[PDB]
RNA sequence: CGCAGAUAUCAGGAGGAACACCGGUGGCGAAGGCGGGUCUCUGGGCAGUAACUGACGCUGAGGAGCGAAAGCGUGGGGAGCGAACAGGAUUAGAUACCCUGGUAGUCCACGCCGUAAACGGUGGGUACUAGGUGUGGGUUUCCUUCCUUGGGAUCCGUGCCGUAGCUAACGCAUUAAGUACCCCGCCUGGGGAGUACGGCCGCAAGGCUAAAACUCAAAGGAAUUGACGGGGGCCCGCACAAGCGGCGGAGC
């Protein structure tokens, strides 16, 4: 199952540079490490382009399939890289506390 | 009561004891 | 040979069931368990095991020649009584109860507990 | 049903035969509305086995449900960290309505061309003792027997 | 003819009820010593063991009186204690 | 671990720690703590009589002594339990829980260290300050059987509820955190830190005494509403269960 998680790199209207795919994919392996359960991962890369904004510029939406059980962490930060870390934080909380609650 | 307190006193208390675990043989075999 | 009256020794625990036959002396004759009976690990601490085992174990005996028992019980047993009733059903005639547990006069140091 | 259970609805009498059982199993049989369908097959084949044994086939009919009809079968529950199959005893109406289901469902896999034929050979074969209807039903009783040891639950 | 309580009519009674007694000063009683085993024998069960003072009404003082009297007894054999 | 004859069962002996039922909001000890039994040696407290001296009292820096357990040393002993440690199993990985085994240690004698949530988180001594209620001990008068949680009063200790009063609140409340005096120790923002340097003690572990630079604009206590909970209790819904057909497999 391990190139079986479904990636799925996306960004509505960003300037998207390819590296940033390189980082989804590392940050999504990292995961792939400690869950040998999983199928998709639909994942976006949201911008609300407001004037005089509220702190909070990019948004970012998770979910992912288990057997049974689907995951969901939502995230937001002014740039990419508080964005995927923080998204992969809540994750690893959730995937943490559903292989601890999984036996 | 808390705990909050007496657990970064514990903290403390534990780093500075495995540092002297650590340089229990150099205070010792230095400072005669 | 034979013997027609002695005496039965019923040990229940939490995790095996055991019987044993034994003159007032203590010469057994026979004796059986779950694990001779067939089950395995952790489907042994219930009541049908003791049904089976006791069974077994007093036809065994009328085999050897016995038609009365003395009857002594040990230990937290789920199936004790569960076994003096597949003795009554195997024909024989219960002689004496006892309740001896062995509890100790706080005694010998006990292990820790468990999580 | 958290508040209660509902009335079970009432069975008509066969037009022909006397019995609510074969109106239950036209019902059992059917399959997209097909009622008549039902009931045409069900009447050709009783009457095959009319002529099959020279007698009514409602008698050899009861017969094989003697044969393959349980009273005991197997309820599950997950308890500490194995989950765990008990015996639990079956009121006669699912016992009929569970042994027909085994009847349907193990004559539909044969080789008579036809399910007329089909239903009516295995109906025959429950009667005499062969049918793999009556073949679960003894791997049930087998389950049953492995799994004695977990009565005293009483559930 | 008259209750257990509500005793308006005798003087303050030299008797002994359900809450309150004090069975030795009361009755059944020659002295306490471990030689006199039949009377012993009355403040245990048939499995040796003893009572407590909520079931029999003692004091204290006779309660670890008699309790370590019965504890030589068993010691000197001259009482059925509880074991094999 | 056994299949080289286990487990079980019985007869006996060897053996060393802890001593059920009494025994618990119960007794003693200044504190730590303290029960198998018997003997010896010894201490303290309480009540009553209030015969005796006649303010000798209270506190107490410094200082000495005692002081749970784990530890250290010499020696002895070592059944069970069990740091460490080995393996098994779970585990993503488990140097951890769980299982099997098992050394130091727990135990005794003689010395050490001298700390803990060593807690009533309430220093000691003393007088007055509403009561009720159980309870342990000892005196004593009346209905008096005078063989009695007898009952009442009294003294000492011990717990619960509860006035005024008091406190940020919680709650304390005649055993005060109330009212007042006497004496002592201690704190003066959080961190850095009961840390380093220096010193005293100690066989060693380590303890006591004890700062600064630097840095933060807070650290915090009690309580309220909410939300949450792999806390609990009462309930419902095609939520599962029972039963039927589908999806994912293929083509459009």
């Amino acid at each position: 199952e391990r190139p079986h998680a479904e990636v799925v790199v996306k960004g509505r209207n960003v300037e998207v540079p390819d590296h940033f795919r390189t980082y989804v994919s590392e940050k999504l392996s990292r995961l792939e490490r400690f869950d040998k359960t999983i199928y998709l991962f639909d994942v976006e890369l949201d911008h609300e382009r407001n004037r005089r904004q509220r702190k909070n510029c990019q948004h970012v939406e998770i979910t992912a399939r288990g057997r049974g059980p689907v995951v969901r962490g939502e995230a937001c930060a002014d740039s990419f890289y508080t964005a995927f870390e923080s998204a992969v934080q809540k994750l690893e909380g959730r995937l943490r506390r559903a292989k601890d609650r999984r036996k | 009561g808390s705990v909050i307190k007496k657990r970064r006193k514990r903290m403390s208390k534990k780093k500075h004891r495995k540092l002297l675990r650590r340089t229990r043989v150099q205070r010792r075999k230095l400072g005669k | 040979k034979n013997v027609p009256h002695g005496a039965a020794h019923i040990k229940s625990t939490f995790n095996n069931t055991i019987v044993s036959i034994t003159d007032p002396q203590g010469n057994v004759i026979a004796w059986a368990s779950s694990g001779h009976v067939g089950f395995k690990g952790s489907r042994k601490s219930t009541p049908f095991a003791a049904q089976l085992a006791a069974e077994n174990a007093a036809r065994k005996a009328q085999e050897h020649g016995v038609k009365k028992v003395d009857v002594f019980v040990k230990g937290p047993g789920s199936g004790r009584e569960t076994a003096i009733r597949s003795l009554q059903a195997a024909g024989l005639e219960v002689g004496t109860i006892s309740d001896v547990t062995p509890q100790p006069h706080n005694g010998c140091r006990p292990p820790k507990r468990r999580r | 049903p958290r508040k209660g259970p509902a009335p079970k609805r009432p069975l008509v009498n066969d037009p022909v035969y006397g019995s609510q059982l074969v109106t239950q199993l036209v019902n059992k049989v059917l399959l997209e509305g097909k009622k008549s369908l039902a009931e045409r097959i069900v009447y050709g084949a009783l009457e095959q086995a009319r002529e099959k044994t020279g007698t009514d086939p409602v008698v050899t009919l009861k017969r094989a449900l003697d044969n393959v009809k349980p009273a005991l079968e197997v309820r599950s529950r997950r308890v500490g960290g194995a989950t765990y199959q008990v015996p639990v005893e079956v009121r006669p109406d699912r016992s009929t309505t569970l042994a027909l289901r085994w009847l349907v469902n193990f004559s539909r896999q044969r080789r008579e061309k036809t399910m007329v034929e089909r239903l009516a050979n295995e109906i025959l074969d429950a009667s005499n003792g062969l049918g793999a209807s009556v073949k679960r039903r003894e791997d049930t009783h087998k389950m049953a027997e492995a799994n004695r040891a977990f009565a005293h639950y009483r559930w | 003819m008259m209750a257990v309580k509500k005793s308006r009519k005798r003087t303050a009674a030299t008797e002994l009820k359900k809450p309150r007694r004090n069975q030795l000063e009361a009755l059944g009683v020659t002295t306490i010593d471990y030689k006199d085993v039949a009377v012993l024998r009355t403040f245990l069960s048939e499995r040796g063991k003893i009572r407590s003072r909520h079931v029999t009404g003692l004091t204290p003082q006779q309660q670890r009186q008699v309790a370590t009297a019965i504890k030589n007894a068993r010691e000197m054999a001259l009482l059925p204690m509880a074991g094999p």
